[PDB]
């Protein structure tokens, strides 16, 4: 009979450890109070054009490279259904 | 409200009616994608968000095969102010687009 | 049981915590119930801490024949549930409160200082705003507790935070809570000077050695703390700490147990009082029905006002009163180890004490010096 | 039209189905008066727009650890009547 | 105003395809070439290009209903009046006596 | 709304993450979630009433073009915008910071 | 111990296992009393002895139209206490 | 005619063939109702469209770590159903 | 060592590595819960291993239809998660 | 022991139980002279008793409207006082 | 206009809410001089105003301990006429 072998690390785990997106920081909440009487202010809005502002377009030209020249066949691609199984909870509001 | 599933479908039906048969040229390419932010802008103002400011980034690039990643992390109050985005992919070029509305009090 | 009956309506009859059915139903509701403000903790507290109480009275009334030994451990971990969530709830609201003040990293406000006092938490929280490293000397306002930052905690983005809720616990005791010292980030090392006040129920007959909690090691040290000087008339500590940390003042714990003399004289059938003059003071204590108080504390011949005087309970919370106030006079096992003591044999004892008790009626009795030259196995005392 | 207000309390979902669960409910509720039928009434016409092996749960007192695949959860409040739709399978 | 910095929005994720020639892992992207080369080329052994089915087995799920036991709702309303106290009490009195009387004869 | 401090914040998000890094795809992912939540840290630092909204582009520098537009609509005397690129030998890096006030 | 009758009303179980999730609400009632932790609690007991999703539903007011595999829908009462405990995935 | 929005969440190819994957899984959806049957209608349509080294995967809970072909790469939603389509050789 | 039993449902190598990939599996299962991260695990050591030209995909809920070597294709269930893969480079 | 009579005026109950609303309120009354805590003992039997959803009205002059429960309804009388207890939750 | 003052005595509510059980109570006691016609008004008022199961006790002797939800408790005296009114349920 195939005793169950132990498991042997391979190194590949590794690289799954890179790939691996992990928040750096909690995220951060920020609550800000104002008077009811200073809400619904009239309206002062106008537009930003992308034209108008130098800052809001930024352009990076395009040059011919012949470095990039090799035609690879062979990226490696990860993807999953969107995380978690998601054992959510749910209670109706106790009065 | 902000809807993002409506303002995606109509970044969309902008998107498929403009770049269709647009190809890369760098020379017409950007007044194309200040003319799109603008069109964009103007559409979601056609929509009428009331107290609604709007934030429209479009990111659009050559197609050679290149590595290209488009996120976002924003600071916004969640039950008011919310977000979409679309992507339009052809034979030369990669376009994104992305819309925040954020409400004003 | 029916006391508790009686005071849990009179208190707390809205809420019905007696039931472990509905104590289990206020941990589910603290659960559910988000952003607690410091009140709102405090207020629920009140219940935490009454629960905490009725457990321990069940424990040390409740015989141990009686009391299995799955309820016992069911009691403890209902207490020390409860003691972790309250205190995990506290650093919630203060989380909250944090948040809410501090806002900015900077905040214009210069310097944010805060201090709340309470019954059972004191809370002290100052905030680096201005980042100066020419200001060192932290002192909070109409206090003297303070610290003495050094320049890197002066520059750096920290708040600095007080809480007042290897050393052998039972050669010494904890006294005046714990002092939670602690730098938190706002929202070349030398050690930092801190001056505490000492708990106003709390006497201390000796200066109070400064100690720190080794988390890792589970247990108090006295390591990593110098520069110590009491202040007893104004009732300061000043120490230097090398690592913040949670804090106590310690004294040994077999201090005033000893004592000189006693008396228990009839006032009526129904009432007698016990007099026991000690080194330091003497303790007079009225005994009627079920119910112990203190009559009177002579602090070296010194009346003392006592917030424990004048309230009537019953024999083992009267104990646990007066051992939380200081006024330890009733002995452990293992205080023997430590206190000069005329041992006699506990069955004589036994005795002795159930006679004494059925003629303290209408008899006064005396301690005897003739106590101390008997042997183990008779007992001396004075009648009348 | 029944004044009842839909009061979001959790919702992995998109923002058009998150108003189709509410419209879809406020029919529901408009129509049947008995939970089951509410719950039949939202969960199949779920099944019918966004495929089958969807769930609906419908009370004013129920309390639930639901397993969801993503971008498919709502918990919602329609009146005082508390709606769970969760998709599984 | 609760002001809350929200999850990780990825709005496009284009891997790449362009390796430089420099780059450390171009040897290895050769080689890989090759040997797609030469599997697009060999198809020796049986059907080496094989196609073949799987399916995981999971589901067969079917629908039955729960609805919860109602619990009837009725008012009711009382009369707590110390007259209507007394006049009960000699209602039931009187019928007490009246049905003592017939048992004698 | 400081268009100098944004973009003083945004370029040392930038260097902080990023660096001096290759192009690795594998950590593009990593790299693009890191400069956009330093960044949104130390703009909730700076603390002053304005939502704020940064995006990130990041690309691989194989000779392709790319570029980033931005036509918004605000309260021009009160919100701004700021759009910093960053390059190494093998990067681009375009991140737009939009703060708008409340 | 309290004492509180299991009232299987639709159950296409096997009768061992129709036990478990029986003692696994007696546990659950017991230690908790919010209805999503005693669903949290009857699920991932099930999730550990029988390996799929689950899904539990507890409460005293609640109706459902949910979709579960075969020999895997249960509905009972534990006194006034209705658990829904249904496997899809 | 399954009103089932086609959601992209990666594309590596043309708007030509990035739509004509959403027509193809359209038609293998509607065709048929094994997750198998559907990838085989997918791949083979596309082993005559753009040369015969394509592999596909229908189904609905799965992850994969596959390697593809330039321009001929994607990954998307057709409603609830995640379909792969990338091209290997 | 999580007890979890290889049942191999398509065998279509050598009885050697056809444990390995048993055992490749099993060392993913236990560190992960994502099947991206156990379909990047099984698929980059068979590269390294097998030449740097396999695929593997990891999933509950996948039929997939797909072209690979001869004496280079296995498909096996590791207690309930199935896994397939194929080198097709 | 007093000689309380009891009168039962309304009792939407079982006859076991409108026996143990009698003796719950015969050692309400002994024990307690306030009806207000007459009405906290009575209540509380019955909270522990068969479900914490009960309310008591003791007094000699009040009219009520309350809404019960079915088979949770008593109004009864001990001596000349009015002991109402409904159950309502 | 009887000038029938109202001491609130004990108010778990709001204060728009307080004040229209103090002018339902008003209105009860005008028409009414039956407590329980009193009490019916008040209440049946409050079930169609603040939803069902409402509770009202009028009287000039009650002593009570009542079980009521958070933000619908009060009990106060309109004149002697001590008016005590609860939602549970």
């Amino acid at each position: 009979p195939p005793v169950s072998k132990p498991w042997v690390s391979l190194g590949s785990e590794k690289e799954i450890e890179e790939e691996s997106v992990t928040e750096s920081t909690k995220q951060i909440t920020y609550m800000i109070s104002r008077k009811r009487s200073e809400f619904g202010a009239p309206i002062k809005f106008s537009d930003q054009n992308a034209s108008s502002v130098k800052d809001a377009y930024i352009e990076c030209t395009a040059y011919p490279d012949k470095n990039f020249t090799l035609k690879q066949l062979e990226k490696d691609v990860g993807m999953q259904v969107i995380p978690q199984i998601k054992d959510i909870s749910t209670q109706t509001k106790w009065t | 409200r902000f809807r993002p599933s409506v303002v995606k479908d109509c970044i969309h039906a902008v998107l498929k009616e403009e770049l269709a048969n647009a190809e890369y040229s760098p020379e017409e390419m950007p007044q194309l994608t200040k003319h799109l932010s603008e069109n964009i802008k103007d559409k979601l103002k056609e929509m009428g968000f009331d107290r609604y400011k709007m934030v429209v980034q479009v990111v659009i690039g050559e197609q050679r095969g290149e590595g290209v990643f488009m996120a976002s992390r924003c600071f916004w109050d969640a039950d008011t102010d919310n977000y979409t985005h679309d992507v339009f992919m052809n034979d030369s070029l990669f376009c994104v687009v992305a819309a925040f509305g954020c409400f004003y009090y | 049981l029916l006391s508790q009956w009686k005071h849990y309506i009179q208190c707390d009859g809205s809420p019905d915590p007696s039931v472990a059915q509905e104590m289990n139903t206020f941990i589910s509701l603290w659960k559910e119930k988000t952003n607690e403000t410091f009140e709102e903790v405090i207020e629920k507290s009140k219940v935490v801490l009454n629960l905490i109480e009725k457990l321990k009275f069940i424990l040390l009334e409740t015989p141990p024949c009686d009391l299995q030994d799955k309820n016992i451990i069911q009691y403890q971990e209902s207490i020390l549930q409860l003691q972790e969530l309250l205190h995990l709830k506290f650093g919630v609201a203060t989380e909250i409160l944090l948040k809410q003040a501090s806002t900015l990293a900077d905040l214009d406000s210069g310097n944010m200082e805060k201090v709340i006092k309470d019954e059972n938490v004191t809370l002290y929280v100052w905030a680096n705003l201005k980042k100066n490293p020419r200001h060192r000397s932290v002192r909070f306002s109409e206090t003297q507790i303070g610290f003495e930052i050094p320049r890197i905690l002066a520059t750096s983005d920290i708040a600095v935070r007080l809480l007042h809720t290897v050393v052998d616990l039972c050669q010494f005791t904890t006294l005046g809570g714990v002092y939670h010292l602690d730098i938190l980030e706002l929202p070349a090392f030398p050690p930092i000077e801190v001056t505490l006040e000492v708990h106003e129920n709390v006497i201390f007959f000796e200066d109070p050695v400064v100690v720190r909690w080794d988390a890792e090691g589970k247990h108090w040290r006295t390591d990593g703390i110098s520069n110590v000087s009491y202040k007893p008339k104004e009732r300061l500590v000043t120490f230097s700490l090398d690592t913040f940390g949670p804090v106590t003042l310690i004294q040994d714990a077999h201090i005033n147990m000893p004592y000189q003399s006693w008396e228990l004289r009839p006032l009526d059938v129904n009432k007698v009082l016990l007099t026991v003059t000690t080194v330091f003071t003497e303790i007079q204590i009225q005994i009627k029905e079920n119910l112990c108080m203190l009559s009177s504390i002579k602090l070296k011949d010194k009346k003392h006002i006592s917030i424990l005087e004048g309230t009537w309970m019953t024999p083992i919370p009267f104990i646990i009163a007066l051992k939380e106030a200081g006024l330890n006079i009733f002995p452990t096992r293992h205080s023997h180890f430590y206190v000069i003591i005329n041992n006699k044999v506990p069955l004589v004892e036994v005795k002795a004490y159930r006679q004494m008790a059925l003629l303290s009626s209408a008899f006064a009795f005396g301690w005897s010096k003739w106590n101390l030259l008997c042997n183990s196995t008779k007992v001396v005392f004075k009648v009348r | 039209m029944c004044d009842r207000k839909a009061v979001i309390k959790n919702a992995d979902m998109s923002e058009e189905m998150q108003q189709d669960s509410v419209e879809c409910a406020t029919q529901a509720l408009e129509k049947y008066n008995i939970e089951k039928d509410i719950a039949a009434h939202i969960k199949k016409e779920f099944d019918k727009k966004y495929n089958p092996t969807w769930h609906c749960i419908v009370g004013r007192n129920f309390g639930s650890y639901v397993t969801h695949e993503t971008k498919h959860f709502i918990y919602f409040y329609l009146g005082q009547v508390a709606i769970l739709l969760f998709k599984s399978g | 105003i609760i002001l809350t910095e929200t999850e990780t929005l990825r709005f496009f994720d284009l891997p790449t395809v362009m390796v430089s020639v420099e780059s450390e892992e171009a040897e290895k992207v050769t080689q890989r070439n090759k040997n797609y080369e030469v599997l697009c080329r060999n198809r020796l052994g049986n059907d080496l290009y094989v196609e073949r089915m799987m399916q995981t087995f999971n589901g067969a799920p079917k629908n039955k209903d729960v609805q919860c036991d109602k619990i009837i709702m009725e008012d009711k309303g009382i009369m707590s009046t110390a007259w209507d106290l007394y006049d009960s009490y000699n209602a039931m009195e009187l019928v007490s006596l009246s049905v003592k009387q017939s048992v004698v004869e | 709304f400081v268009v100098d401090e944004v973009s003083n914040i945004v370029k040392e998000a930038i260097e902080s993450a990023i660096g001096g890094n290759a192009y690795q795809h594998s950590k593009v992912n990593q790299w693009t979630t890191n400069v956009v939540e330093q960044t949104l840290s130390q703009l909730t630092k700076l603390g002053k009433p304005f939502k704020y909204i940064v995006t990130c582009v990041i690309m691989q520098k194989n000779g392709a073009g790319l570029h980033t537009a931005s036509s918004c609509f605000w309260d021009s005397s009160t919100d701004g915008s700021c759009t910093v690129r960053w390059e190494n030998k093998t990067m681009y890096c375009i991140v737009s910071a939009f703060g708008l006030s409340i």
